[PDB]
RNA sequence: GCGAGGCGCAGGCAGCCGUCGAACCGGGGAUUCCCGAAUGGGACCUCCCGCGGCUUAUGCCGCACUCCGGGGUUUAUCCCCGGAGGGGGAACGCGGGGAAUUGAAACAUCUUAGUACCCGCAGGAAAAGAAAGCAAAAGCGAUGCCGUGAGUAGGGGCGACCGAAAACGGCAGAGGGCAAACUGAACCCCGGGCCGACGAGGUUCGGGGGAUGUGGGGUUGUAGGGCCCCCGUAUGAGACC
RNA sequence: GGGGGACCCUGAGUACCGUCGGUUGGAUAUCCGGCGGGAAGCUGGGAGGCAUCGGCUCCCAACCCUAAAUACGUCCCGAG
């Protein structure tokens, strides 16, 4: 919306920042067995609990 | 808030780059709960400089960014310079 | 930077030190983003803990000196 | 039977003697020493049980 | 408003006769103050003159004392306020009721509060 | 001394000046508010006898109580021809214990210890409760009322150890008939009342 | 403490930390954002807006409601000082409110059941506890829990079903205090001072309580205690701090 | 520390009765509560499964505290 409140707009830039993918020296130390994390979100698809 | 614990780190992208040449203007990115006296103080006090004016924002990821306005005295080229930002 | 030398210097120029390690911090993250040849990456976090040492050996001499 | 005196707390932390023959609290040493005394010398001799009941009872143990 | 335990009123000057009566007696003689004391003693028989506070409240504290001087025959008066009566009776706190076993310098005084009283209602 | 005077006034109100005194008391009382904090207690004897001393920690409160019984609020799902009572029930606590139930809400730092009946018309009962103050100084020093400050010893109203709270459970009674009552109302399955 | 490695799950790059003893382990400290009983005042967004003192300024300490024990005064509960309560906790605990499916081969007394659930109040356990009791050739001698008494006494459209205690054998065992008679300020708390050892104890001053009774005394049954009379002691024997 | 007394004290809307609702195995003989009534108090009072009278036995309410043996496991050691 053009009008928001601080405090979501925090929680939605803490959940903007949490959707990003694994990174690949992660996945390498790793040796692949961690591939992905259980925050990874679309916005059209998956929405947000707020 | 104390002058040297509100600025977190300079901005070097390329449009504080271009502000800083054109409108004699550094960019901080600072604490969020620092409002623009303390910006001001904490910039003048730090940086032996004159300031003529703060605007701040906070981005979506979060963060407080802070553009600083030099007096036409000073040049915000040789303050970039001398933290490196060239 | 080691307590048993924090410890020789009085509180006025650990103010000073933890003034300019800010400083420098600062500096340094920027630099980080600015430019990827940084020789050492351990720099940001040995210097945030230099910080913390200087302020805890600072509120232990303040707890000393009222006592 | 000893008599030394046990240490309770109170709902502000503060200090108490209780007596463990009895479950009595005190918090004054003088208090407790009366107490103790005037309330189980019949136990050395220095005294009687007080009740029927009770003298039956000390009489056959 | 006057408790229903009174039975008569006493007039100022009388109150104050029978405060400093009681304060010569305690200076000199002997007295009892306190209501238990005070029962005590005109139930053994041993007072000459009772005082009873008219500020007494709750009133069963005091409400046996008339009747009960009036079966003893032991002349009883009314003061106005208990903490007079304590301060004259020589305590740092009120006290309801006193009584007064000895006159000591007081004989005369006693006497002439008894036949008062007794001329007044007795 | 004065303590069996007050008593033997007291034993029948309506057969000495009481009688006049309480109607005048109760006129000036149903005045007043439900729980009130008054400076002395009206039958020092009871108080006295229930454990009331004259220092500090020590205070009374007058509770106003409405008397009969209560009435059940209206069951809203099918009940069966033995559950629809509504009128005709009774508290199974004595008005003495919810009147000290209530004077414990108004003042929630004290405890109550005792209470006694001072009164009633034909619509209100007055009770006055005698309660203390745990943290002070003089309680704590006074070892007949000092187990007063122990932990285990809060609520104890709420938790029915008065006298009321006792009467209440039944424990008044031992031997024959009091199988029910000990060591709680909830050990022997809610059961003895 | 341990003794050469270390930088979590987590096998990478680059670096730094450690012999001035790290990493790691046990103990003690420091920092400890915002909301939350949330408490100076507000919440359509865990973010905002105030009033008094100190502070040169950077900044600090107070300001919620319901009460207890005190003080001043503006007598408004207005201000000040000391102290309390609120919320949380898997199961267990204490005190109250309290159904229906179901069984009775239907169903209403009854059963389900003082159960599910609800309200209130505590602890590491809670509750009970020392006989106005039980028992009848004899007796026992506070309370609780275990075996058993016993599916017995007894309740019940005497239908379905419900349902104990005493006694006996064990675990553990512990008994005390008020009100009153009587005496009558000999008393308690708070804040200072000294003697003592810094402690126990002893003592002095100010303030708050206290004769509507602080303190001493006293606590029980063919009775106990007080008070009065007589006889006898302490020069000794405990107990506790 | 013991013997005598001729004097004093020993808990009230309480114990208890009638009635109503609940609860209980408690049955005319369980316990709790509401309403009306309500004592003696030491020259005294209560209990002994309907009520009362007499005998006998046991006890002293209407005030308070009390450790151990007991319940549970958000936790830990140990075992299968
Ligand atoms: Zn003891």
């Amino acid at each position: 919306a053009r009008n928001k409140p601080l405090a979501k707009k925090l929680r939605l830039a803490k959940a903007l920042k949490q959707n990003r993918r694994v990174p690949v020296w992660v996945i390498v130390k790793t040796n692949r067995r961690v591939l992905t994390h259980p925050k990874r979100r679309y916005w059209r698809r998956t929405k947000l609990k707020e | 808030m104390d002058p040297y614990k509100v600025i977190i780190r300079p901005v070097v992208t390329e449009k504080a780059i271009s502000l800083i040449e054109k409108e004699n203007k550094l960019t901080f990115i600072v604490d969020r709960r620092a409002t623009k006296q303390d910006i001001k103080r904490a910039v003048e006090e730090i940086f032996n400089v004159k300031v003529e004016k703060v605007n701040t924002l906070i981005t979506p990821r979060g963060e407080k960014k802070a553009y600083v306005k030099l007096k036409p005295e000073y040049s915000a080229s040789e303050v970039a310079a001398r933290l490196g930002l060239f | 930077m080691k307590p048993s030398e924090i410890r020789e210097m009085s509180i006025e120029e650990i103010d000073a030190k933890i003034r300019e390690l800010r400083l420098q911090l600062a500096k340094e993250r920027g630099l980080l983003t600015m430019g990827t040849s940084l020789e050492n990456p351990m720099v940001i976090r040995n210097l945030r803990r230099d910080i913390a040492r200087l302020l805890t050996i600072k509120k232990e001499k303040l707890r000393e000196r009222e006592k | 039977v000893k008599l030394k005196a046990i240490i309770v707390k109170d709902r502000d932390g503060e200090e108490f003697l209780r007596c463990p023959r009895c479950g009595m609290v005190f918090k004054r040493r003088k208090d407790y020493t009366k107490h103790v005394n005037k309330a189980h010398g019949w136990l050395f001799g220095r005294g009687k049980p007080k009740g029927k009941r009770l003298q039956k009872k000390y009489l056959k143990a | 408003a006057k408790p229903s335990y009174v039975k008569f009123e006493v007039p100022k000057e009388l109150a104050e006769k029978a405060l400093q009566a009681v304060e010569i007696a305690r200076d000199t003689g002997k007295i009892r103050k306190g209501t238990n004391e005070t029962t005590k003693a005109v139930e053994r028989g041993q007072a000459k003159l009772v005082i009873i506070a008219e500020d007494v409240d709750p009133e069963e504290i005091v409400a046996h004392l008339p009747p009960l001087c009036e079966e003893k025959e032991i002349p009883y008066i009314y003061v106005p306020s208990k903490k007079e009566l304590g301060a004259a009776a020589g305590i740092e706190v009120a006290a309801a009721s006193v009584a007064i076993i000895e006159p000591g310098k007081a004989r005369d005084l006693v006497e002439e509060i008894a036949m008062k009283v007794k001329e007044l209602m007795k | 001394g004065m303590y069996k005077y007050i008593r033997e006034a007291w034993k029948s109100p309506k057969k000495s000046y009481v009688g006049e005194l309480l109607k005048q008391r109760m006129i000036k009382w149903r005045r007043e508010p439900v729980v009130v904090r008054i400076e002395r207690p009206t039958r020092l004897d009871r108080a006295r006898a229930l454990g009331y001393q004259a220092k500090q920690g020590y205070v009374i409160v007058r509770v106003r109580v409405r008397k009969g019984g209560r009435k059940r609020p209206r069951w809203k799902g099918g009940r069966k021809p033995s559950k629809m009572g509504q009128v005709k029930y009774s508290p199974k606590k004595s008005l003495q214990w919810i009147a000290e139930e209530k004077a414990a809400r108004k003042f929630p730092n004290l405890e109550v210890l005792n209470s006694y009946w001072v009164g009633e018309d034909g619509m209100y009962k007055w009770f006055e409760v005698i309660m203390v103050d745990p943290h002070h100084p003089v309680i704590k020093s006074d070892p007949k009322i000092a187990w007063i400050a122990l932990k285990h010893h809060k609520g104890r109203v709420f938790r029915g150890l008065t006298s009321a709270g006792k009467k209440g459970r039944g424990l008044r009674n031992k031997g024959k008939g009091a199988e029910k009552v000990r060591p709680s109302i909830r050990a022997n399955e809610g059961k003895g009342k």
